[PDB]
């Protein structure tokens, strides 16, 4: 068996500086177009006709404020293809209608698929187990739930996150004010997985570096390691005693330790994804009913929970007219919620 | 050996199930006091006039809270930074109304946790280890100091310290955003790179090591039984893990040195969290996030909004609503 | 290239300066050159500030931090802190800049041309870190130098023009101090004050007599201590308490400097005596109080009875009681009632703010000052947009009090981190395991199991 | 190594710089002119500072119909006189 | 939209005469207003007394009228309360009180005209934002 | 309250004194290798 397919497979799997692979055929153009689309938009392209915002270096934005913004709410969930019925093949109009947003979201999605396929392909060639790809399932679930499922549940792509620093900050604040997203136990598990993962990263790196064996004469200890060496470079036994005596418990099994390092942040991200799927439908953890019944009846009952809801109400009333221009909100001064003086 | 020597030997002993040590001598009573007060208060404390306007906020389970809404509530704005121990109050009922437990707990806790850091140094010394795990722990510790002590000092009141509760924590974050535009501050941004990055590298390292485990078991048993505590040989093949990751990106983007790799795993989240802490600690003195409100203007002079201005509208909502009965004059100056 | 690579020195390039630990000549060079960098910055930055200085605008509207330091000493200013002569600032700048050339010259010489070690060249200048007596002697020389410095401040205050006194009778002005506080009950009294609200430890120093007398005490103490350390060698208990090595001494100094940094942060944030609001802008507390004052004045002009006006919460809208009964300003500024400043004190009686004085005695200059301070509160963005976080672009302002406080918190924090790093390392190296665990002598392997 | 010439070799060679001392500034100048001639505005349809609003108008030209969005944009553009 | 001569044409006095400012005059006006006035009057409001703003309509109802160049220049020389009843130079920046408001010391007549021109032109650009406060940000 | 204050002061002083005298009791030598750090 040495036909054109096998010859191609040979070329695709050459050991070169940048490995290609069959997965490369999907991954390279899609990742390139997504990145190039973002750079192109943030440098040159407005959001005047979709959002009423300037969004590019060309208009005077900086790195923090540039974005490729979502299409107008009136576009619905249009794929907004360049040759589609909205832009009708007109590149300029396509940019003005927000076509770069779906360009980037879709090429980005297919590129992420390509990258996970790359993780599988390389693992298979090299003869290792595919846990890196498996762990990548968490980035996939986040991207798909946030940039795709979420706006698909809402009225249109307009409410997806826009690709920009400040734009993303706005997304966070929208979620606080409208969804009370910090109250959601799926977000809370996400937070624990992220902060716990960061904790594990720090503590494991630090522990290894402070239980090193002296394997050289240098006071800078990095050179006293050889990639081909059979011996552990640090003492698990000493590490175990230290942590047992400091914290009460300690790892004793290195395999379990590293598995756990995969488990914690990967599971956290998956949990946050589930919460966002509910938010696509406005299925929020917004309230505690018992709290509201009590507070409604008793004007002296106050908790941090009720205090945060008043903040959410402020966010909604003060941000909506400019953040949701298609609604044509006109909120007269007298109806705006405000405490004393401010 | 005299009694003082014997005592010293026991205190500093490497054979105790939990290490005590001189830092531990301060750590143990202080943490016990903060813990016991916290538990009792979280369950049973009456409402606390956090903002000094005779508007008591209920934080305890027995007074209408669940786990998510419950908190130990910061001491009164009328107190400010004044030291308010039990013995400064005419009565326990007074002490509780004014938020005395918050101060007792945060002070004992900050002292105890500082001592926890010292104790990590100390045990490392008793065992012949290198000393810097405690430096790693300085990052979360500095963060605690920032929200419980430095922010209050800068703003002039422990009423603005982070509440000891889940929803209270969220409250602290939202008001902080209204007042300092923390999302647009580069130190918080480095913080986020620090924790996202930490989680990423945690997963990455976990996955690479797990992927290169050397076969030592059968299909019907956990692969974890392939490692035995204290065995001299490494349990995974770093050469294979590096062959993999090096081909995933390119060769020179991957670590071949386990020591450099682990130092990176330490340094990335620790440094990023150091900046997170410094963010809060400097916004404590009102050096705030970037302000690009109305930065973009057209030829006539019309304001052209950017995403920064939408952020600004959100922040205005938070600002005008927070502590709705506490401001009498137009500017919220702390 | 003696000791200038990782193989000979044991230290990688990124820790290259550790290669200098036992090379006293070159290390002397590093130190002198660094001093040159500091003095350089002081001079250059002073000339930069002066070039960018408009005399009729307040200093704090102009991003100045050094000119305020000079003016506080009484140079260049008159009544109310008005600039009457910029020449002193010019002089301080130029002389520092010129001196930096000298220091840099010495530093470069010792660092790349002079003797690499000093010991064979001179018993006096040479040293062993582990030689306790030599260490205490050099420590002594330096203590005497510091003491002389403190006394130089005393001399400025008492014999060479005085200091700017925000508290001078009739309004702030430069004043000669003729009766420095010498009473140790007062001087060390500050040292025993709580650091919490209404006390504020040494940060509470509120008059120049105390500042000057305090510096007399510090001068004499430093000279006496220096003599002590030249004439003595460390006692047994000290010898047994400390690690005696270069990295250890460094770690000690790092802890000391961290402490001083935190202190300076608080000083510049709260104190308005040795950091006059005329030059540095109002404190946070000051500006908050000033807003309350401003609206009390406005509403009372309109006819309000500010003593009896009940606010929405039941507390006085303008005036209320502190927890010990003193009459103070209301609203959120209830937190800041410990504030004291020359524009406010004339309205203060025995029981706090006095309603009669408020009704009858508020002068136009007090209204002005309160308006100025209220509208120069130390709030502003990283790109120097003045005001709260939601304020629009228009005013280019971040208070010098904020710049100074934030910079010194960051520096103090990282210096604490450095103290931990170098203290832990000095311990490990003195004990002999800073490079890692001896595989054939792992201490934990000789210990009984925990269970 | 995978066979390609080491980068450190390439970027320290004379010929590399004979080539790139031309190609790099040329690209940089091309991008400059893309902005400076105003071509970027026309390619991407980004408003010039005088083209966000007509003289007296203060309402955003928001797209409100999906399938005639193009013509709406064109109408918005005409109304800038 | 552009900053046209029409936008830059504002009332000189209360008798129907206009003056057309130059673009450079407009820039000078914005600069001088930030320099001497914005600390209290950012955005056309008044931080130390929010009841009184710099809206053109508000200025027209002042005594004497302050919705023209002459009125504004005079205000900067000899400010009064809103009803014209008291002179307030002692607590409000003016040339008359340049001694106690030192930032007024370098302001020339040309400068005052520029500031007045700024105050009159801005609302023609910004509308309700000018004098509007945070509600219109 | 006065009794509570006195008591707490005594307790705190006791523990601080333990800390200080403890670290003064030949601490550099309390390590597994080179003890003579004097
Ligand atoms: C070995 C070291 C010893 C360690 C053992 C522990 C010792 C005890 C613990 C101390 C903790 C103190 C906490 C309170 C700090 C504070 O409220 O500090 C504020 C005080 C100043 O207090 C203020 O001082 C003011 C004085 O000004 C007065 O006087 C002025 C005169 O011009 C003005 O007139 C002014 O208007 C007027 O009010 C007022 O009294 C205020 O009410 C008052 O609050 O600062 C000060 O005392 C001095 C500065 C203290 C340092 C700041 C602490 C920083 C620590 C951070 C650690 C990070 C660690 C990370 C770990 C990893
Ligand atoms: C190779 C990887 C790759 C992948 C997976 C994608 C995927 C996509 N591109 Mg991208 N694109 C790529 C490379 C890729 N692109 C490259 C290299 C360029 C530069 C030329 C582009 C330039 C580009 C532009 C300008 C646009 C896209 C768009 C899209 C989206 C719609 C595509 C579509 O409907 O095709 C439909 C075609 C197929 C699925 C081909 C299937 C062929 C079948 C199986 C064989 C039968 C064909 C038949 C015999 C032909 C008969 C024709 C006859 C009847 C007339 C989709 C996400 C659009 C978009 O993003 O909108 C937001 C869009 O506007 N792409
Ligand atoms: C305050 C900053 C500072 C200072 C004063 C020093 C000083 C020193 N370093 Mg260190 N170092 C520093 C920061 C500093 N370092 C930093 C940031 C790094 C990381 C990049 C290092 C990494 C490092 C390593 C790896 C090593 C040193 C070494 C040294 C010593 C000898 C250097 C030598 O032989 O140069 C030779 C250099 C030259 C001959 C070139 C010219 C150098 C001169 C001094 C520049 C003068 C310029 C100035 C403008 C002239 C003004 C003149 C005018 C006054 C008349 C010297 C005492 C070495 C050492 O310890 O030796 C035992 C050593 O191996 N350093
Ligand atoms: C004590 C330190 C200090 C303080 C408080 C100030 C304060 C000020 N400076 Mg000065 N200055 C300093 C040092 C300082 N400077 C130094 C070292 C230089 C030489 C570079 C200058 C040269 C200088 C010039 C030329 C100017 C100023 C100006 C100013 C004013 C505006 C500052 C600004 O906009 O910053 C912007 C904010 C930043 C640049 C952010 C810096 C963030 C740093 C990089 C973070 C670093 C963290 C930490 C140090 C790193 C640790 C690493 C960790 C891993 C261990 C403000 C009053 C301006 C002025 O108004 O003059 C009238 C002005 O034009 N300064
Ligand atoms: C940290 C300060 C310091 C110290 C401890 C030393 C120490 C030394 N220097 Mg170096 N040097 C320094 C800074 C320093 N130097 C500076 C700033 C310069 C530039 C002028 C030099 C330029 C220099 C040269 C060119 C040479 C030395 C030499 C020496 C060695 C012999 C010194 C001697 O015998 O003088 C004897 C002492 C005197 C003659 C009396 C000095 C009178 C002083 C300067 C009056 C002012 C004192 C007052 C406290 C100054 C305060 C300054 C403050 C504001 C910063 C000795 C190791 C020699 C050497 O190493 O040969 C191998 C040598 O040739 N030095
Ligand atoms: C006890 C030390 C001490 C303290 C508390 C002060 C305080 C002050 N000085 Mg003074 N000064 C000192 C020593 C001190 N100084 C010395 C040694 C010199 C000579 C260099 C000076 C020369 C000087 C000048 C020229 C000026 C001042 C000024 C000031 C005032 C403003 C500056 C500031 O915020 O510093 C804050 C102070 C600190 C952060 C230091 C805190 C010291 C702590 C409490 C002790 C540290 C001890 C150490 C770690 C222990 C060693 C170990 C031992 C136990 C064995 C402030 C009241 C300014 C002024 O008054 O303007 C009118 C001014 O212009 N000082
Ligand atoms: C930079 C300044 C400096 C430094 C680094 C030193 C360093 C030293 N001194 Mg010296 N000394 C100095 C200045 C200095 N001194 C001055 C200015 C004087 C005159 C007052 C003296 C008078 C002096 C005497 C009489 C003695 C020393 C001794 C010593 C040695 C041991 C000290 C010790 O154990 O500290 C640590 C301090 C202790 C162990 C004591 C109690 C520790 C508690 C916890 C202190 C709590 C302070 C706390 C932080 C609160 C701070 C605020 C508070 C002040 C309100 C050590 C070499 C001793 C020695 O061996 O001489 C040969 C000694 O007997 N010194
Ligand atoms: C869209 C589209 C497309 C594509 C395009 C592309 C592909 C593009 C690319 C593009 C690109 C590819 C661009 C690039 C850019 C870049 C840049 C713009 C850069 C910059 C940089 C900088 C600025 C730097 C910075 C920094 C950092 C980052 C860090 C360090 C520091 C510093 C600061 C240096 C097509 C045609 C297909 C179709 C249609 C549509
Ligand atoms: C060792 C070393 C180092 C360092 C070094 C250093 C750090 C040095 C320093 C140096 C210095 C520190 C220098 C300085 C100099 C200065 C000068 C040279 C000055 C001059 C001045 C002048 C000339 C002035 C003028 C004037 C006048 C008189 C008047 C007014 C105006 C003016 C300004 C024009 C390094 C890192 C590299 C590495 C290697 C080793
Ligand atoms: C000038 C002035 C003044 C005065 C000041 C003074 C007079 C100061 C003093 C100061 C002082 C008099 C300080 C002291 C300090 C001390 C210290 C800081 C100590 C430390 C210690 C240590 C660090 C130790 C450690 C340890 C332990 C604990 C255990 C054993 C081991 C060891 C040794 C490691 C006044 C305020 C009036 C006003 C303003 C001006
Ligand atoms: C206010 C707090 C108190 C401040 C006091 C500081 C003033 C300076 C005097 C400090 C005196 C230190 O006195 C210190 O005490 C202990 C107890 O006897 C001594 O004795 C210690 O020696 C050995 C050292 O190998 C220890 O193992 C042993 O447990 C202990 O007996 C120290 O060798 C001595 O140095
Ligand atoms: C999917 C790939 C389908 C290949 S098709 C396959 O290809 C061989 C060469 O590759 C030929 O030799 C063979 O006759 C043909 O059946
Ligand atoms: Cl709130
Ligand atoms: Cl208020
Ligand atoms: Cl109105
Ligand atoms: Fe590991």
């Amino acid at each position: 068996e040495r036909g054109w397919f096998d010859i191609l497979d040979d070329w695709l799997k050459r050991d070169r500086f940048v490995f290609v692979g069959w997965s490369g055929i999907l991954l390279f153009p899609c990742a390139y177009l997504a990145l190039g689309g973002w750079l192109t938009g943030t440098t040159f392209v407005t959001s005047w006709y979709t959002h009423g915002l300037a969004s590019s270096y060309l208009e005077g934005c900086n790195f923090l404020t540039v974005a490729v913004s979502t299409p107008a709410n009136s576009m619905g969930h249009s794929l907004l293809l360049l040759w589609g019925p909205e832009a009708q093949g007109d590149f300029t109009r396509w940019c003005q209608l927000g076509g770069l947003w779906t360009f980037i979201a879709l090429h980005g999605a297919f590129g992420l698929i390509g990258f996970m396929l790359r993780q599988f392909e390389i693992a298979r060639l090299v003869g290792v187990r595919p846990y890196n790809a498996i762990a990548f399932s968490a980035p996939i679930a986040v991207f798909v739930s946030v940039f795709l499922i979420y706006p698909l549940g809402q009225s249109s792509w307009f409410f997806a996150p826009s690709f920009g620093v400040a734009a993303i900050f706005r997304f966070l604040l929208f979620f606080q004010g409208f969804h009370n997203w910090t109250l959601n136990p799926f977000h809370m598990m996400g937070v624990a997985g992220v902060l716990g993962g960061a904790l594990l990263c720090a503590i494991h790196g630090a522990t290894v570096e402070n239980t090193l064996f002296q394997d050289g004469e240098g006071a800078s200890t990095f050179r006293a390691f050889n990639p081909t060496q059979a011996e552990e470079t640090y003492s698990m036994v000493t590490a175990n005693r230290f942590w047992s005596q400091i914290f009460g418990i300690a790892f004793s099994n290195k395999r379990w330790l590293h598995f756990f390092m995969l488990f914690v942040p990967v599971t956290g991200l998956w949990m946050s994804a589930i919460g966002v799927v509910g938010l696509a439908l406005n299925l929020r953890s917004y309230d505690f009913i018992s709290q509201e019944i009590r507070a409604a009846e008793d004007p002296e009952f106050e908790t941090f929970y009720t205090k945060n809801l008043l903040l959410n109400e402020g966010i909604r009333a003060w941000m909506a007219p400019q953040d949701q221009p298609h609604e044509n909100f006109v909120f007269p001064e007298e109806v705006l919620p405000r405490g004393n003086a401010l | 050996a005299n009694l003082w020597e014997r005592f010293c030997n026991w205190v500093t002993s490497t054979d105790n199930r939990l290490y005590v040590g001189w830092f531990g001598v301060i750590m143990i009573p202080t943490l016990l006091a903060a813990t016991i007060c916290f538990v009792i208060a979280f369950i049973a404390a009456p409402p606390v006039d956090i903002d000094g306007i005779r508007e008591p906020v209920s934080g305890s389970l027995l007074y209408g809270n669940n786990i998510i809404t419950g908190a130990v509530v910061p001491s009164s704005n009328a107190i400010g930074l004044h030291f308010y121990p039990i013995w400064e109050a005419a009565s326990l009922d007074e002490w509780l109304y004014n938020g005395g437990p918050y101060q007792l707990i945060i002070f004992h806790f900050l002292l105890g946790a500082s001592c926890y850091m010292g104790r990590q140094w100390e045990l490392s010394y008793r065992l012949g280890m290198r000393p810097w795990i405690c430096v790693a722990y300085s990052a979360p510790l500095a963060s605690a100091f920032a929200v419980f002590l430095i922010y209050p000092i800068g703003q002039g009141s422990f009423s603005d310290g982070m509440p000891l509760g889940i929803s209270g924590t969220f409250n602290f974050m939202i008001v902080f955003q209204a007042e300092h535009n923390i999302l647009m501050h580069p130190f918080h941004q480095l913080g986020v790179a620090g924790v996202f990055g930490g989680a990423l590298f945690c997963a990455m390292h976990g996955s690479l090591v797990t992927s290169s485990l050397i076969r030592e078991t059968t299909e019907t048993e956990s692969a974890n039984y392939g490692y035995k505590f204290g065995q001299e040989e490494e349990t995974y093949n770093i050469v294979a893990a590096h062959g993999y990751f090096g081909r995933l990106i390119f060769q020179y983007a991957s670590f071949n040195n386990s020591r450099s790799l682990h130092f990176f795993l330490a340094a990335w989240p620790v440094v990023g969290v150091w900046f997170a802490a410094l963010g809060i600690s400097t916004m404590a003195f009102n050096l705030n996030g970037f302000n690009f409100n109305h930065s973009v203007i057209d030829a006539k002079g019309n304001v052209i909004n950017t995403w920064a201005d939408i952020i600004n509208r959100a922040n205005l909502g938070m600002e005008v609503m927070h502590e709705r009965n506490a401001h009498n004059f137009p500017l919220d100056l702390a | 290239a003696t000791n200038r690579d990782q193989e000979s020195s044991g230290f990688a390039w990124w820790a290259g300066n550790a290669r200098l630990i036992n090379l006293s000549g070159k290390l002397l060079g590093a130190h002198v050159a660094h001093a040159g960098l500091i003095v350089f910055w002081a001079g250059a930055m002073t000339l930069f500030e002066l070039a960018h200085f408009i005399p009729e605008k307040p200093m704090y509207e102009q991003g100045l931090i050094l000119i305020p330091h000079i003016a506080t000493l009484g140079w260049g200013v008159g009544p109310g802190g008005e600039v009457v002569d910029t020449f002193p600032f010019f002089v301080v700048g130029v002389v520092h800049l010129i001196s930096s050339a000298v220091l840099g010259f010495g530093g470069v010489y010792h660092a790349i041309r002079g003797p690499e070690t000093l010991e064979e060249y001179s018993s006096f200048f040479g040293y062993d870190w582990k030689d306790k007596n030599k260490m205490t002697t050099i420590l002594g020389f330096h203590l005497i130098v510091l003491g002389i410095g403190a006394l130089l401040l005393v001399a400025k205050a008492m014999f060479f023009g005085g200091l700017y006194d925000t508290w001078a009778p009739g309004g702030g002005d430069v004043r000669v101090i003729t009766n420095p506080t010498l009473d140790p009950r007062v001087i060390f009294g500050y040292l025993l004050k709580s650091p919490f609200g209404g006390e504020g430890w040494i940060v509470s120093v509120n008059n120049l007599e105390d500042v000057v007398g305090g510096h007399i005490w510090i001068g004499l103490i430093c000279i006496a201590g220096g003599i002590w350390h030249i004439l003595t060698t460390p006692f047994g208990w000290a010898r047994r308490a400390f690690i005696w090595s270069g990295e250890a001494y460094l770690s000690y100094s790092l802890g000391a400097l961290s402490m001083m940094g935190f202190i300076a942060t608080c000083f510049v944030w709260f104190n308005n005596t040795v950091y006059p609001s005329e030059f540095y802008g109002p404190t946070g507390p000051e500006a908050s109080q000033a807003q309350a004052m401003t609206f009390l004045i406005r509403d009372q002009k309109l006819g309000a009875n500010v003593g009896s006006a009940q606010g929405p919460t039941g507390l006085g809208k303008y005036l209320m009681r502190s927890p010990t009964g003193e009459i103070i300003f209301g609203g959120e500024t209830m937190r800041f009632w410990d504030f004291r400043g020359p524009w406010l004190e004339p309205l203060r009686g025995p029981n706090g703010l006095d309603l009669n004085k408020i009704k009858n005695d508020i002068q136009p200059w007090q209204e002005r000052r309160a308006a100025e301070y209220m509208t120069h509160a130390p709030l502003g963005s990283l790109n120097s947009v003045g005001g709260v976080a939601t304020e629009i672009n228009s005013v280019n302002f971040v208070s010098p009090r904020s710049w100074l406080a934030t910079s010194h918190f960051v520096l103090a924090f990282f210096f604490l981190v450095g103290h931990l790093w170098h203290a832990g390392r000095a311990r490990a190296a003195a004990a002999g395991f800073e490079k890692g665990i001896d595989r054939e002598s792992e201490p934990v392997l000789s210990m009984p199991s925990l269970d | 190594t995978t066979g390609e010439r080491p980068f450190s070799d390439i970027i320290t060679s004379v010929r590399y710089w004979v080539i790139h001392s031309i190609t790099i500034p040329a690209l940089f100048i091309a991008g400059w002119l893309f902005v400076s001639t105003g071509l970027a505005y026309d390619v991407f349809g980004t408003p010039r500072p005088d083209s966000y609003y007509a003289q007296e108008q203060r309402s955003i030209p928001l797209v409100t119909d999906r399938f005639e969005a193009k013509q709406q944009v064109e109408t918005f553009l005409e109304q800038l006189k | 939209a552009e900053l046209t001569p029409e936008v830059l044409t504002v009332p000189l006095n209360s008798e129907g005469k206009t003056i057309t400012l130059t673009e450079k005059q407009y820039l000078e006006g914005k600069r001088l207003f930030q320099y001497a006035c914005a600390s209290c009057h950012v955005g056309g409001i008044t931080k130390t007394n929010p009841s009184l703003d710099l809206r053109t309509e508000t200025l027209a109802l002042a005594t004497p009228p302050r919705d023209n160049i002459e009125g504004l220049v005079d205000y900067m020389k000899n400010p009064t309360t809103y009803d014209g009843e008291q002179e307030i130079a002692e607590v409000h920046p003016s040339l008359r009180s340049a001694d106690i408001f030192p930032k007024m010391r370098n302001l020339t007549e040309k400068d005052l005209v520029a500031i007045a021109g700024h105050i009159l032109v801005e609302p023609k650009i910004l509308g309700d934002k000018w004098g509007g406060g945070k509600v219109y940000y | 309250m006065e009794t509570l204050k006195i008591t707490v002061y005594i307790v705190v002083t006791f523990f601080v004194l333990l800390f200080v005298f403890g670290f003064l009791s030949g601490d550099p030598a309390r390590n597994p290798k080179r003890k003579d750090l004097e």
